[PDB]
DNA sequence: ATCCTCCCCTAC
DNA sequence: AAGGTAGGGGAGGAT
């Protein structure tokens, strides 16, 4: 009957409402507050759901692709782009739509994140779209804000923006190619824009828009090329020398494409699309065209590096030397890489400046002895080969004398720079 | 002043006082009043940073601080314990205070009290009379214990008064009620100071006519018009049921050292107020014993509850509101938490506990003589059962046969009774004093004079067996006993469980080691694992299992470990395999096996693949103290045991020794309590995994051993299983046994504790002579510290049905072929309570018969199965349409409670809708009756459906309809499969299941 | 409206038909006790025992019960007093007028707020005395509070000394809370926030809420 | 079939 | 105020 009583309440009001985009970390503290209601009341109107999925489907309507007719009312657009779809709740961690996971994203992205849902409140969560290793921002899914201050805000703090556009229209306007034609080039974007949306001045509900047509293309070949720092992307190459655009590995993963066969494509007016109408065969033959010494990582491909002293320097941020024994002094200079180097155990920082996956990389090393003398490691050996049949593991495997070489460094290092 | 210490209690008006009730060494009784004070603990920096003064306040002196939370690392970069040390004080305050630093804050006030004092609850001190100020006529205040209590003499005996009541109210066609029923007899067992115990029954006159009356007088009754003529020396008195209960108050009012009763609480005290107050305007009144307070009686009720989330309750107790100080005593509620029954009902209990054998003296035609003496059964069984031969009426031949004495007569030594029995084909029958065979309801219809003095002689005997039982179960001993080892009054010893009773000692530890112990972060609970538990390697042995236990396992090895909160160095955790190699690398070197112990712990979380716990052992924590004070307990109490010569001196000190064990093994269980002030997730789980590697130890050396000719070969290297140690190593092992024994040894089962090890003899004289010298060698040369084991016993035909089901003859460590063997039964039909009767002795019959054939060795082709399941069906059918075993043979008892998911159980069900109908009413703890009943018109039933909607519950006055039968086919199809599962027969055990039930059949 | 016919005073019980199903145990269990009863003076009269059963139960979510009904002039209705003049309501309705707001009024009645059933666990008392029948009515206040629970979704209870037991009285689990009694020392009856907790709950088990001012007449 | 869940009670 | 895990056998159900 008392205040903490209440406030333990509310909060399980609150979150029991903020479920399918908070899955990050809140099942811990959902579960924590229905059991405490009901011990202190002997009752609860919960069912303490444990398995909430990431799906924000209730604050949109159906794709439209019939020419329909909306005449009356003011309207915000938005030039929907290609790409995986992501959101970022208050306080939580950055989720994909579908299938609730955690990701990691820049630091600098996500504390511009926090910073305009922590200026105003009346955000539920953001929306992003991936594509490219490039964070864009397209639409935060408010109550009290309308689709203009979260721009304005977004812009100042950092984050990547479309060009959106405001109008109130009282002529007939029919929905049809041409007024999508004319619409997406009005927006001045960059970026593969796939369909427009719009919101009505007074209603919370997206709607949006799409006109393509189909493709009938023929698949060549599948190559993998660098976009940033050994992160690449496939592109399809059919027999007539045009490209078909993917976003992730996951997409040729799961759609069982093969070389030399018809595929149906998804074609837009600037960029056309794979459509979507076992797992080892389509990563080993995409590999097997662009080379044997590739690995998937995760949602992008990744090269096998030539990892050493110099390499090293450049992920940690520091000057580039020659001697394993200059890096403490190298360090020490400045009161940033620190963060990168101190706070993490030599096992970790070696995975992740060398190019080596999470899931695949741990696989490996729970399979291996290792002969460790002065915590140097001077030899190593499988198990069980079985591990190895999978074309990222083995890419790895051949090449770990690169991740010891190293690991021994980043050892030496610390020893000195503690 | 010497006083012994009777109680303590507390008032509960607008002022607190604590009170002692002592007797001098002359039986005057004493009363001495306390201050009642709240107690806080704070440091010295809060001490004097408290705005509002204190009362009073001592220091403590110098104590250390330990934060006892638990963290993991994944390194070795381990910072030491958060700890530090401060003047502390204990300040007492008259009110309630709340102070934002106060630590301690677990321990009751009264446990405060005691131990800030030195006064022990139980002591017989010799008063200083210059702080005791006399305030009342026999009663004392003191206003300093400290400089009062200071000196203790030896203790000394005293006399005591006791009241056992009982009463009997009228049954027309349902459970009395205070309403409309009037009580028709009430008696009493009055016990003085003196030691001159007075019998006596009274007798609702308003029931008989006035011819009865004048007849009950002549023939030797007295009748008393009012309270005034009263004469506790006359066994029986007429009077009026105003009278009746202004006796019954008269005497609940006098302060009696306990007032003893059977079920009293619920219905016994409960009829007699309601009953007062519905006929006169007339209270029973109660008062303290400086005339502060004056209450009425009132039965309250206290719940028990279940220590998880959406559950129910499970138990209830009634209790008496007195502030007199006197301890209203209730058998039922004892028995029933300190006992193991089908029920717990009076006759039940009794048929039990009071029972001997004795021999047939002499053969008649409507009586039978039986002669019961130390000659006939184990000394002190013919004194107990003589003793209740007093008062008894019937004496139950076999536990079946309800004969009604005829004659009795107390010998010296022994007794001869006279019951009225049919001849019977043998010389030794079993004797106990059971169930009565009378039907009250219709002795209220025909009520007369002759009815009136038979039912008087029921009533006395029922408030003596309250004082019979009160002695056997030695409920003095205990009560004082345990008042001493928790340090609370003796009125509460037996209501409180592990969570309550630990931390009076524990109370002391903390200061006496300057220890307090806080908290800071969060308590996360994750499961961890058990014991290990072997495979039986067979089903039948047919030879001699020797079976090693470990002494006292769980404690020893928190003990060995210093397995305590405070005492834990931390947590190192891998999610790799190459990190896990260079911490175990290191290790080795930071903390070396001399003054710590390394336990490699399997991983809380799914993401690691190791979790090592290091214990610092150079310094003893708090629990293997704790755990020290309960072991040294019990072994007093063991000791004491072996020179118990009585049939209740033994069962009182055996029943001592258990208790110590059951709070020994509980310290360990509130380490994994997350409720528990003593909560350690990672020590908990540590003490379990040093269990299994200690079994596992024990288990390799004596697999595969060898007694040769001269010296004992053990199986493996007799190293310390935990680090590098000096002692001597070699398998080889010199004897003391004849060069002539050439055995081998093997491992057969084990469970947490014990090595069920098997050898190729079936002598059980042999197999007492090595086993008490490998128990020798094992303790000496196999096991490396405190830990110790036990050859307890040769287990001989052992018949193992699952890890934890088996039955076998125990013949014990300390006996000779030339002895009786005990019947064991562990986990199986035989005794669970939840099964039946009837099934209890048709599974005893074939078990044997199987056991028996395949001992004696025949196997002819498949006969053992094909007789077995043949004579089974026989039986089977023949009871399905015979129909003449009694109901009483297919009941279960099954424990009422809440606790269930989805409340609308069928368990609840059943009881609500019965209590709703049925004047009986089943409380939240209590065991009831039922049984699968179905119509009498329907054919026997090969497939079901539902099982569920065959259940009723059994009530006093169950009888079956001509349309209703037993529901054999659920009980039938529970019996076959118990007896199947034996056979080892894979073609007719199953065409039997498809012959008989058409079901599918499981085997294990 | 139907009724039955009692052996002793008031002779008669009128009822809606929602409390149809427990009139068979409530006839037998009061014919037991109603002529012990019935020879000392009740607070209220014999006629106002049986007064709360013309109410119906399917418009309800939430019961106040109380213990007993006032010492002396008792009208059969629960915390009603037709001058406003008794503890009890004085501090039912000050605290909730410190939550709304409301504070110009003449009284404050719980049979007219939407939702809101009032009740006494004890249907009388002994004039100028409390808690003084426990044995006459303890068949029958454990059948009725047993009924009102199987309708209202949160029971609120008044004093944590006499209703902690009050689980053990129930077999349906009902979102209980416990809070002071309007009259002990401390006023510590207007130091909780029941008012708002319990409208908290309806909305996590998807009920309306109570507009507790309702009970307000000016 | 066919496994899963819940429960009652026992061995430690 | 409230000790812990291991395990068997049985009833009902959701496939
Ligand atoms: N309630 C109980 C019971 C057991 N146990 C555990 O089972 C282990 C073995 O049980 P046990 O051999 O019957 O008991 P013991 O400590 O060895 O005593 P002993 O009879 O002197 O050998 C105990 O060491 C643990 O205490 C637990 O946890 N709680
Ligand atoms: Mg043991």
């Amino acid at each position: 009957t008392s205040s903490a009583d209440l406030t333990n309440l509310k909060e399980l009001l609150s979150l029991y409402k903020s479920l399918r985009f908070s899955d990050s970390v809140a099942i811990e503290k959902y579960n924590s507050l229905v059991e405490w209601g009901t011990s202190t009341y002997w009752k609860i109107g919960v069912q303490k759901v444990t398995n909430v999925e990431t799906s924000i489907s209730d604050y949109y309507d159906e794709v439209k692709n019939k020419p329909f007719n909306i005449d009356p009312g003011y309207y915000i657009f938005l030039p929907v782009y290609f790409g995986s779809v992501f959101i970022y709740s208050k306080g939580k961690n950055m989720v994909e739509l579908g299938s609730g996971n955690s990701f990691q994203i820049p630091d600098e992205i996500r504390s511009a994140c926090n910073k305009v849902l922590d200026s105003d409140n009346g955000i539920d969560f953001l929306r992003f779209v991936l594509l490219n290793n490039r964070w864009i921002m397209e639409d935060a899914i408010s109550k009290y804000q309308s689709p203009v201050n979260i721009f304005k805000l977004a812009s100042e703090y950092g984050l990547n923006i479309p060009n959106y556009l405001e109008i109130e229209i009282e002529e007939d306007t029919l929905f049809d190619d041409e007024l999508y034609s004319i619409m997406e080039r009005s927006f001045d974007d960059t970026f593969p824009k796939i369909s427009i949306s719009y919101i009505k001045l007074g209603e919370l509900k997206r709607q949006v828009v799409d006109f393509f047509k189909f493709s009938f293309m023929y698949i060549e070949s599948i190559k993998v090329d660098r976009i940033g720092d050994n992160i690449f992307i496939p592109s399809v190459i059919t027999k007539s020398g045009k490209k078909i655009l993917v976003k992730d590995v996951d997409h040729l993963i799961r759609s069982k494409v093969r070389e030399h066969t018809f595929v149906k494509v998804k074609k837009k007016n600037t960029f056309s699309i794979l459509y979507d109408d076992t797992r080892g065969e389509v990563i080993k033959r995409i590999i097997d065209t662009i080379g044997r010494d590739y690995y998937v990582n995760g949602k992008y491909f990744s090269k096998v590096g030539i990892a050493g002293l110099k390499q090293l320097t450049n992920k940690l941020d520091i000057n580039e030397c020659a001697t394993v024994d200059e890096l403490v002094d190298e360090i020490n200079k400045s009161g940033t890489v620190k963060r990168k180097i101190k706070n993490q155990s030599v096992f970790d920082l070696s995975r992740e400046c060398l190019g080596y996956p999470e899931a695949d990389f741990i696989t490996l090393v729970n399979n291996m002895r290792f002969k460790i003398e002065n915590c140097k490691v001077v030899n190593f050996n499988i198990e069980n080969t079985n591990c190895l049949n999978n074309p990222s593991i083995e890419t790895i495997y051949g090449n770990f004398n690169q991740f010891v070489s190293i690991f021994n460094t980043v050892t030496d290092v610390k020893k000195r720079l503690f | 002043m010497d006083v012994r210490c009777i109680n303590w209690f507390e008032s509960h008006g607008e002022n607190r006082f604590l009170y002692l009730k002592s007797r001098c060494r002359n039986g005057e009784t004493v009363f001495i009043r306390f201050p009642h004070y709240f107690y806080y603990v704070v440091t010295d920096e809060i001490y004097q940073s408290l705005s509002p003064p204190p009362f009073n306040a001592r220091p403590m002196g110098k104590m250390r601080t330990i934060d006892i939370d638990e963290t993991i690392s994944y390194n070795l970069d381990i910072k030491d314990r958060k700890c530090s040390v401060a003047d502390m004080w204990l300040i007492e305050e008259p009110k309630k205070r709340s102070i934002q630093n106060a630590t301690m804050d677990e321990f009751f006030n009264i446990s405060w009290f005691y131990i800030s004092n030195g006064i022990s609850p139980d002591g017989c001190y010799s008063l200083d009379e210059q702080y005791l100020t006399k305030i009342n006529n026999g009663c004392y205040h003191c206003d300093d214990p400290r400089n009062c209590f200071a000196k203790e003499i030896p203790r000394f005996d005293i006399p005591r008064s006791y009241l056992f009541l009982a009463i009997a109210c009228h049954f027309d066609k349902k459970f009395p009620s205070v309403f409309i029923n009037p009580i028709s007899h009430t008696s009493y067992c009055y016990i003085d100071l003196s030691g001159k115990r007075l019998l006596f029954t009274l007798i609702n006159e308003e029931m008989l006519t006035e011819q009865e009356i004048q007849e009950a007088v002549d023939r030797g009754c007295l009748r008393i018009q009012s309270l005034m003529e009263m004469d506790y020396e006359r066994e029986l008195v007429l009077c009026s049921e105003i009278v009746l209960l202004r006796i019954a108050k008269q005497l609940l009012e006098l302060t009696f050292d306990y007032v003893v009763t059977f079920n009293g609480h619920n219905f016994d005290l409960r009829y007699i107020t309601n009953r007062l107050e519905l006929l006169t305007g007339e209270k029973i009144i109660f008062r303290s014993p400086d005339k502060k307070e004056a209450v009425h009686l009132c039965i309250y009720e206290r719940n028990q509850s279940s220590h998880k989330g959406v559950c129910g309750m499970a138990n209830t107790t009634f209790h008496v509101n007195n502030n007199n100080g006197t301890i209203f005593f209730d058998l039922y509620s004892f028995i029933q938490k300190s006992e193991k029954l089908d029920s717990y009902k009076l006759d039940s209990i009794s048929k039990n506990a009071f029972s001997c054998m004795g021999k047939v003296l002499n053969r008649g035609v409507r009586e039978m003589t039986f002669i019961g003496d130390d000659t006939t059964d184990a000394k002190g069984k013919a004194d107990t059962f003589a003793k209740v031969l007093t008062t008894g009426n019937y004496v139950t031949v076999d536990e079946d046969i309800i004969c009604k004495v005829i004659r009795k007569d107390i010998l010296e030594n022994g007794f001869k009774v006279v019951l009225s029995c049919p001849t019977l084909p043998n010389d030794i029958y079993k004797l106990s004093f059971g169930k009565d065979d009378i039907d009250l309801a219709q002795m209220y219809k025909d009520y007369n004079l002759n009815i009136a003095l038979d039912m008087a002689r029921y009533c006395i005997h029922d408030a003596c067996l309250c004082q019979y039982l009160w002695e056997y179960y030695g409920v003095e001993t205990k009560t004082d006993a345990g008042a001493a080892t928790y340090v609370l009054p003796q009125s509460m010893v037996f209501e409180y469980r592990a969570s309550t009773i630990i931390k009076g000692p524990l109370l002391k530890l903390l200061l006496e080691t300057k220890t307090i112990l806080v908290r800071s972060e969060t308590k996360q609970k994750f499961p961890y694992e058990g014991g290990k538990v072997f495979a039986p390697k067979q089903k039948m042995f047919s030879n001699n299992v020797l079976i090693f236990d470990y002494n006292s396992l769980y404690p020893n090895v928190c003990i060995f470990g210093n397995l305590s909160p405070e005492t834990l160095v931390g947590v190192v955790v891998s999610t790799n395999r190459l990190e896990e190699e260079i911490n175990n690398q290191l290790l080795l070197q930071k903390y070396p096996p001399p003054r710590y112990i390394t336990v490699h712990c399997e991983p809380r979380l799914p993401n690691l693949i190791s979790e090592i716990a290091i214990f610092d052992r150079s310094i003893e924590g708090t629990i293997p103290r704790l755990l020290r004070t309960f072991l040294a307990e019990r072994a007093r109490y063991k000791k004491m045991l072996k020179q118990a010569t009585s049939s209740t001196e033994k069962a009182i000190y055996d029943s001592m020794q258990y208790t110590y064990k059951i709070v020994a093994n509980s310290v360990y269980g509130l380490m994994g309590f997350r409720n528990s002030a003593l909560y350690s997730y990672a020590s908990a789980k540590s003490c379990t995994s040093i269990g299994r590697r200690m079994i596992l130890y024990l288990e390799s050396v004596l697999n595969g051993a060898e007694l040769s000719n001269g010296m004992l070969r053990f199986a493996n290297t007799l190293s310390n299983p935990f680090y590098m140690d000096d002692r001597d190593i070699n398998p080889i092992v010199k004897t003391s046994l004849p060069i002539d024994y050439r055995f081998r040894f093997r491992s057969v089962y084990g469970d947490t504790d014990s090595v069920f090890t098997e050898i190729d003899s079936q002598d059980v004289d042999k197999s007492i002579e090595i086993a008490k010298e490998l128990e020798r060698l094992i303790n000496s040369r196999v096991l490396f510290n405190n830990f110790k084991i036990e050859f307890e016993a040769v287990y001989k035909n052992l018949i193992m049905q699952s890890k934890k089901k088996y039955t076998t003859m125990k013949y014990s460590a300390s006996s000779n072929s030339k002895s009786v063997p005990e019947r064991i039964n562990k986990g199986t039909s035989e005794t669970r309570r939840d099964v039946s009767k009837f099934h209890k002795n048709m599974i005893k019959t074939y078990k044997t018969r199987l056991s028996e054939m395949l001992s004696e060795g025949r196997m002819n082709s498949n006969q053992v199965c094909i007789d077995i399941l043949r004579s089974l069906e026989t039986d089977l059918r023949s009871e399905f349409d015979s129909r003449s075993s009694p109901l009483e043979l297919f009941m279960l008892s099954r424990m009422h409670h809440s606790n269930y998911k989805s409340a609308d159980n069928p368990n609840m069900y059943l009881v609500t809708e019965y209590n709703k109908n049925n004047p009986e009413t089943i409380e939240l703890g209590e065991r009831y009756y039922f049984a699968y009943i179905c119509p009498a018109n329907v054919p026997w039933t090969k497939k079901l459906v539902n099982i569920k909607t065959y259940e009723t519950i059994i009530d006093r006055s169950f009888k079956l309809g001509s349309n209703q039968r037993i529901f054999y086919e659920v009980y039938f199809k529970r019996l076959t499969s118990e007896i199947v599962n034996l056979l080892d027969n894979k073609v007719l055990c199953i065409s039997f299941f498809q012959r008989m039930f058409g079901s599918r059949p499981t085997f294990y | 409206m139907n009724s039955v016919t009692i052996s002793h005073a008031p002779y008669t019980i009128t009822y809606h038909d929602d409390w149809e199903p427990v009139m068979s145990q409530l006839v037998e269990f009061y014919n037991e006790v109603a002529s012990w009863l019935l020879r000392d003076e009740t607070s209220p009269i014999p006629d106002k025992f049986f007064i709360q059963l013309k109410q119906p139960l399917r418009n309800k979510r939430v019961c106040v019960c109380g213990i007993d009904p006032y010492p002396k002039d008792g009208t059969g209705v629960p915390f009603e007093s037709p001058n406003f003049t008794k503890k009890s309501i004085k501090e039912i309705a000050s605290s909730i007028s410190r939550l709304t707001g409301v504070i110009d009024y003449k009284g404050y009645n719980l049979n007219i707020i939407d939702g809101v059933i009032p009740w006494n666990y004890y249907l009388s008392c002994k004039l100028g005395e409390t808690k003084s029948h426990a044995i006459y009515w303890d068949k029958i206040s454990k059948l009725l509070l047993q009924h009102i629970t199987k309708h209202v979704s949160v029971l609120y209870c008044l004093g944590k000394t006499d209703f902690s037991n009050i689980r053990a009285k129930l077999e349906s689990p009902v979102t209980t809370i416990v809070g002071y009694h309007p009259a002990a020392r401390d006023h510590q009856f207007e130091k909780d926030r029941s008012f708002e907790i319990i409208n908290v709950l309806l909305e996590l088990d998807n009920k309306t809420p109570i507009n507790w001012a309702q009970g307000f007449i000016y």
